[PDB]
């Protein structure tokens, strides 16, 4: 079976840098290699085709070369748009086989996140759950650490997070994060904040409410 | 435009099976050798099998990953691409993908994929919860939990409201997924105009409205 070895696995670049990625095939696939490109949350769109050949519809900022085991994929001035994944494929022989991918992300100046909180809906605490949700929103880097504390007191068990993949117009993150509670576990307590720690303060963001 | 429409995919327990069709328009469908791809999250694509056209006998290839389990066929009659799948394993949980190879040996139009959990957990529906703020602009939220399997649809006023929004992946704790998501308005377009979250759980057949209240 032929083994396609992309290099690098992750790339950060500048707007606007020329970026070159690479597709190691482990035998000869003369000029049967393909490169797509998969947006977040988007299905694989092909850009390279016959391992130079542009695809209808593909900026000609991509181009592509090589042939035999090593080839190249040029993206020029990169726009915040080309936030993906990059894969090749090899069509020179069965199974058909793909690269493991490049992820890349897009540099910008630092955001600090925009901390909103949510109390239990009475919906939820009718049924007899309490859940508080923080979002942290529109934020760079992408490190972030969330906190809880009820009455003071740092909680753990219970806290379900999740996070964006990075932002195609402004290259920002966001983070949901979700503290689960039984409504009587949550009407023991009064004080009940989230506090994010990230590049962008020297001491956590905190969002707070007293119940 | 070439269009590929997947179908079939749904939960279904370990040991299992599923048939997945994929209707094709918008090329001559008896000139392609056709495909089927699957993908798992963060991980790459994986290649599962191709099938020729009526000069090569309709013959097949497939993945050591799925030989002798999966079977592809084509119906020449309605353009249909279908991939049965027998003896599902949890591993076996993926989107799928019908993909027409074009020329050159490149794979070059993919469908929108139909998604597939291979999973001993049952469906369950979602609970959908309002999350309203405790200036200038105001952020709003949707808690989607309790449900199981992915994917659930969501949307804010039926889809009319699609800036500043997040959508969160989904999050599976104890064999039921979170889900939630949080828009953001100018204080000004709030509470004075509606805002209501709308969630679709095919595996379910429910689609829940939750209007935001102060
Ligand atoms: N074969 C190969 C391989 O081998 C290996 C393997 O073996 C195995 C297997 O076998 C086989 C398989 O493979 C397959 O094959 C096939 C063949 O080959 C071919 O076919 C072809 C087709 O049909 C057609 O084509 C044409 C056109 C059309 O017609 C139009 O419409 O198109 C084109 O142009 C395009 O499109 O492109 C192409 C063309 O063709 C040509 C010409 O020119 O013609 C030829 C070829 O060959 C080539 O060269 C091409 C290139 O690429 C360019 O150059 O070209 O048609 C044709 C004719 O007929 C027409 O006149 C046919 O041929 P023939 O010779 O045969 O006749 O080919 C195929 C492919 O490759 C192609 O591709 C292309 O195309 C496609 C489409 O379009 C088509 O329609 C696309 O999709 C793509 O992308 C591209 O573009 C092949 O396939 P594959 O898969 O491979 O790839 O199949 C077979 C069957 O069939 C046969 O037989 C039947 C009966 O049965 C009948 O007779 C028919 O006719 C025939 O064909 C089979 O056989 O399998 C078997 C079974 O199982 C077994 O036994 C065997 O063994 O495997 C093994 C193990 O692993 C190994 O050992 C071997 O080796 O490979 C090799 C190396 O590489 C080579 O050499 C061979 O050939």
């Amino acid at each position: 079976d032929i083994q396609m070895n992309q290099s690098p696995s992750s790339l950060s670049a500048s707007l606007g840098d020329t970026i070159s990625i690479t597709c190691r095939a482990s035998q000869n696939i003369n000029i049967w290699l393909s490169w797509y490109q998969q947006k977040p949350g988007n299905v694989p769109k092909l850009l390279i085709y016959k391992a130079s050949n542009l695809h209808t519809g593909v900026p000609s900022r991509f181009s592509g070369s090589g042939s035999g085991t090593d080839f190249t994929l040029i993206i020029s001035s990169l726009q915040p748009e080309d936030i993906a994944t990059y894969y090749c494929l090899q069509g020179q022989s069965y199974p058909r086989t793909f690269g493991g991918g490049t992820k890349l992300e897009i540099k910008r100046g630092d955001a600090a996140p925009t901390v909103s909180i949510f109390p239990p809906s009475s919906e939820q605490l009718t049924s007899g759950g309490a859940s508080v949700v923080c979002f942290l929103n529109n934020f760079y880097p992408k490190d972030i650490n969330v906190k809880w504390k009820i009455d003071g007191s740092e909680r753990q068990n219970g806290v379900l997070n999740s996070w964006t993949d990075q932002d195609s117009k402004d290259s920002t993150y966001s983070m949901s994060s979700t503290l689960t509670l039984t409504k009587d576990e949550y009407e023991r307590h009064n004080s009940y904040t989230c506090e994010a720690t990230h590049k962008t303060s020297t001491s956590p963001i905190v969002k707070s409410f007293n119940r | 435009e070439v269009k590929l429409v997947e179908s079939g995919g749904g939960l279904v327990q370990p040991g299992g099976s599923l048939s997945l069709s994929c209707a094709a328009s918008g090329f001559t469908f008896s000139d392609y050798y056709m495909t089927w791809v699957r993908q798992a999250p963060g991980k790459a694509p994986e290649w599962l099998a191709l099938i020729r056209n009526k000069r090569n006998g309709d013959t097949a290839e497939y993945s050591a990953s799925v030989k002798g389990r999966f079977t592809i066929s084509r119906d020449y009659s309605r353009s249909i691409l279908h991939l049965q799948m027998n003896a599902l394993r949890t591993e076996d949980s993926a989107t799928y993908y019908c993909v027409r190879q074009g020329r050159g040996y490149t794979l070059d139009y993919w469908g929108q994929g139909t998604s597939v959990t291979v999973s001993s957990a049952k469906t369950t529906a979602p609970s959908v919860y309002p999350l309203a703020p405790v200036g200038s602009s105001v952020t709003l939220g949707c808690l989607v939990k309790g449900y199981f399997p992915e994917p659930v649809t969501l949307t804010w006023n039926s889809g009319s409201l699609s800036s500043g929004v997040h959508t969160f992946p989904a999050v599976l704790q104890s064999g039921l997924y979170t889900l939630s998501s949080s828009v953001t308005v100018t204080s000004s377009t709030w509470p004075s105009q509606s805002i209501t979250c709308n969630v679709a759980h095919p595996a379910s057949s429910t689609k829940v409205d939750k209007k935001i209240e102060p």
